[PDB]
């Protein structure tokens, strides 16, 4: 009779209230994706940010942030990468000191080049057309120790580095050699060249130089997310 | 050394398939009258999902459905009255599939966590199934006691609820499988992987009798013909194909010059005349199985569709999209 | 005759444009569920206010101007004046509220999702409509606005002719509630938004070595200011000094303020989603 | 490995001509077409949704 309908209506009302509260909570929280090479060094960033899928919840300035990382699924083609369509930013971790070494057992297919190809695939994705990338370049001090040593020359592995010159309007570190500065800025420009070509105002790449003992990664991600949302809102109103 | 023998045997099987075909389905079915234009209206629009839906499964009574969304809520609905009977939170925020047991007592759920969660309606998790390397993609119930889950490990497995350990594992797919569909009698079983190959398995023997590789790109959807002697595979090549098990080969291909987007979900009608396919172009196109000529277009969805299920009664078609809205059509 | 029919043609075209644009906007938000957005609620409120204006006061005002007399009753004249004040106040205050919402969405992006919800938007719309209805009906229907000189007394006594005569206090209060305070708020929030946009553009230029905001804010501010500010400045002036402002210029500026409402759909509904909805509807 | 054995097992399967399978599918569709609410628009009285 109508008693069943009344009970169903009461259950519907309770469920609707519960999902209203859940919607408030979900809209309060921001989502991030931690993507990088296997030996890139995402574990160090994850430990720094915290202080088959790994989820770490951290909040800064009373803003809830959620970071998702998947490592079990390692394939040339990823179907789970289309699932992360509502994430505010995709964190990319690249080993900037892995230019001279190769893990594919083949010549000239350097791990840095593999990371660049992966970044190109992520950027030139139909589903990831509005997701900005926060790029972290781990192990900058390993890169410094490598460049100050004569063991490896980037020109031997990256031909464009021979004719490359340091930018005049750059921001060198307070205590850094010219050679390491040139190397790190060339590596950053390698990713930025891919970043600029495809996207047109929809999404941007934020490059950061990170050491193995850096502790400002939490604030850097917060600022990058704030800038991402500000740019998205500005473009939605056709200002920027 | 054995590669040459394998290539020779593949050439032999291709020659046998070619010699076993005389006239295509179009040649024999061009005589019958076309189905004509079809008008379908959204009888019920179900709202309440926080985020995008990926999959849903109609109940046996063709009245209740379960929908899974990335917000982590496995909402159960009553299509006749548009009332939410249950709302089951998920341990894993990311979910890729869901299922409704034929008895209606249990509801399955699995996502990127590589763990198949099973919930008891009459609501707490009953058994959590683990043992898959990759992300789960689809789950269906053979009965109230067994369930088949196909994951990104390129392996499909048959589980047992009471024991919690997989009874058998099916191997032979180069790429990760993305969809599956049980036979009406549950004797056979198919799954479509990303290597453009759909294989017919066997829940008893555990060996793929036949494989069909007519597609050019990854397969995203699959579904048996109601007869059980044929199935339809929807890939990213913007084509839906209707394979035949007895003929061991393709029969018809469903494509148009205008469409350049892949297919997400494919389902048949009760009589199998209509082949409903959900596209990436924000709409669902319905085809004529015996004609390959599109009859109607279901363009009511704002975002991309992710699922499509025709009721067991053959009364309504439900499509859940990425716009957090699940619409009932008829 | 020739002058009257030309003016009648112009007012008919203005009425048609306003009504068409407004009904198109409300149809766009109402018909499609993808356009149901928190800000789109405020846009719908603005379009509803403009539609009420163009359906109630613009046609009757045109009839008053062309015929040079008020055939309808004096109570109906008071009701028409009240509806006009209501529509103007609601439209300008809704523009101010939309600007404030944009400022919160840009300056405080993290708190914007939590700060504005469906309930908050609904209560804000109710508050603005109640304050506009108060400022319109309460002083007019209770005769707080009526003047004291014999000209006004004769004008209100005669049912045939119904012009506008306002007290200095009521004119000041109506202006400062309808236009000036919303003007200050809009200018402040849009200056802050422009500063934020310039900062973001500077950051992008610095990071990526290898104007639109200025133009958009320019159109948004300039249309509203050029449409309304002259009318409100003469509204202040003729109560400050009666001999300075004539009736013809006052009516002309008021009608410019009226035709302002036609341009609002063309300015605040230029989003690609709105264009797609318009194409689907038409 | 086992791929050659699996493919050899796949090859030795009895098959029927495509004409017979096509005729069977067409006959099934023609015979079961009456009990299809999607093909034939159900009357509003018969329609459970509306
Ligand atoms: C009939 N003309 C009225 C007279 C006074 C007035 C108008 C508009 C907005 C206001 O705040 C007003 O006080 C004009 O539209």
């Amino acid at each position: 009779q109508r008693n069943e309908e009344k009970a169903q209506r009461e259950a519907n009302k309770k469920i609707e209230k519960q999902l209203q509260k859940d919607k408030q909570v979900y809209r309060a929280t921001h989502r991030l994706l931690l993507l990088g090479a296997g030996e890139s060094g995402k574990s160090t960033i994850v430990k720094q940010m915290r202080i088959g899928i790994f989820e770490t919840k951290f909040q800064v300035d009373k803003v809830n942030f959620h970071m998702f990382d998947v490592g079990g699924q390692r394939d040339e083609r990823r179907k789970w990468i289309q699932c992360f369509n509502d994430v505010t930013a995709i964190i990319f971790v690249v080993a900037s000191s892995s230019y001279n070494m190769v893990i594919r057992e083949d010549n000239q297919t350097n791990r840095l080049q593999e990371a660049l190809n992966l970044f190109k695939s992520i950027w030139n994705n139909r589903w990831l057309r509005t997701i900005s990338v926060i790029l972290f370049l781990n192990k900058q001090d390993l890169l410094a120790e490598k460049v100050l040593a004569g063991k490896s020359k980037i020109e031997d592995y990256f031909p464009e580095f021979a004719r490359y010159t340091t930018p005049e309007d750059a921001t060198p570190e307070p205590g850094e050699d010219p050679r390491v500065t040139r190397a790190k800025y060339f590596i950053r420009d390698e990713f930025l060249r891919i970043s600029t070509a495809s996207g047109d105002g929809r999404h941007y790449c934020y490059p950061h130089f990170t050491c193995a003992v850096d502790t400002e990664n939490i604030r850097r991600v917060f600022n990058d997310c704030r800038d991402i949302i500000q740019r998205m809102h500005l473009r939605q109103y056709e200002l920027l | 050394q054995l590669r040459q023998e394998a290539e020779q045997l593949k050439n032999q099987i291709r020659d046998a398939r070619k010699a076993c075909a005389d006239a295509t389905l179009s040649q024999i079915t061009n005589n019958i009258d076309p189905v004509g234009r079809i008008q379908m209206r959204t009888r019920r629009t179900l709202r309440g999902h926080l985020a995008k839906i990926y999959a849903m499964h109609w109940g046996t009574d063709s009245r209740l459905l379960v929908s899974a969304s990335q917000d982590g809520k496995l909402i159960i609905w009553d299509s006749y009255t548009t009332n939410k009977v249950h709302a089951i939170p998920l341990r894993s925020s990311w979910v890729m599939t869901c299922a409704y047991a034929p008895s209606g007592n249990y509801v399955a759920c699995g996502g990127l966590d590589n763990i198949c969660s099973i919930y008891n309606l009459k609501v707490r998790v009953s058994r959590e199934l683990a043992g898959h390397t990759g992300y789960l993609s689809c789950c269906r119930f053979l009965d109230d006691n067994q369930i088949v889950t196909s994951s990104g490990d390129t392996t499909c497995a048959l589980w047992d609820i009471e024991t919690g350990q997989q009874t058998t594992t099916f191997t032979g797919h180069t790429g990760d499988v993305m969809s599956l569909s049980l036979a009406p009698d549950t004797r056979l079983f198919v799954s479509g992987a990303c290597d453009a190959s759909a294989k017919l398995w066997d829940v008893r023997e555990g060996m793929c009798r036949q494989t069909f590789t007519g597609h050019e790109s990854d397969i995203n959807a699959i579904c048996f013909f109601p007869n059980g002697n044929a199935f339809a595979t929807g890939s990213d090549d913007a084509t839906c194909r209707l394979f035949d098990l007895r003929a061991d080969q393709e029969l018809m291909t469903y494509s148009h010059d205008n469409i350049i987007c892949g297919i997400t979900s494919v389902s048949f009608s009760k009589s199998g005349r209509l082949l409903l396919a959900g596209y990436d172009d924000f709409n669902c196109n319905v085809w004529d199985a015996l004609k390959a000529d599109r009859a109607g277009v279901l363009a009511g969805h704002d975002n991309r569709v992710s699922c499509l299920g025709v009721t067991d009664d053959g009364m309504a078609v439900a499509t859940g999209s990425w716009d957090s809205f699940l619409k009932i059509w008829n | 005759e020739v002058w009257v029919v030309g003016m009648g043609i112009v007012m008919s075209l203005i009425v048609l444009a306003i009504v068409f644009g407004n009904v198109l906007v409300i149809t766009a938000i109402a018909k499609f569920e993808r356009l149901q957005t928190v800000t789109n609620y405020f846009i719908t409120s603005l379009a509803c206010a403009d539609l009420v204006m163009g359906l109630a006061v613009v046609p009757f005002g045109a009839a008053h101007i062309l015929t040079k007399t008020w055939t309808f009753g004096n109570f109906w004249c008071e009701f028409w004046t009240s509806i006009d004040v209501l529509c103007v106040t609601a439209s300008i205050e809704t523009l101010c509220v939309i600007a404030v919402d944009r400022y919160f969405a840009i300056t405080s992006p993290f708190k914007y999702q939590s700060l504005l919800t469906k309930n908050k938007a609904r209560v804000i719309i109710l508050m603005v409509w109640i304050v506009s209805g108060l400022t319109s009906f309460l002083p007019i229907q209770m005769h707080w606005y009526r003047a004291t000189h014999q000209e006004a007394i004769n004008c209100y006594a005669e049912e045939t002719c119904c012009d506008f005569f306002t007290n200095q206090a009521y004119a000041i209060a109506s202006s400062i509630v309808s236009f000036y305070v919303p003007l200050v708020i809009m200018v402040f929030v849009y200056s802050r938004v422009f500063q934020e946009a310039k900062r973001q553009l500077q950051k992008i230029d610095k990071s990526e070595g290898r104007h639109k905001a200025l133009k958009t804010l320019g159109i948004i501010m300039g249309t509203f200011t050029l449409c309304w500010l002259p009318f409100f400045i003469v509204n202040i002036v003729h109560v400050i000094q009666d001999n300075l402002i004539r009736k013809e210029v006052y009516i002309l500026l008021n009608w410019i303020g009226y035709v302002n409402s036609g341009f609002n759909p063309l300015i605040y509904c230029r989003s690609p989603d709105f264009r797609i909805a318009f194409q689907e509807l038409l | 490995r086992k791929l050659v054995e699996q493919l050899k097992m796949e090859a030795n399967i009895d098959r029927i001509k495509v004409s017979k399978a096509a005729a069977d599918l067409m006959a099934y569709c023609e015979a079961h077409a009456k009990e299809d609410p999607l093909l034939t628009p159900v009357p509003a009285s018969e329609n459970p949704f509306r």
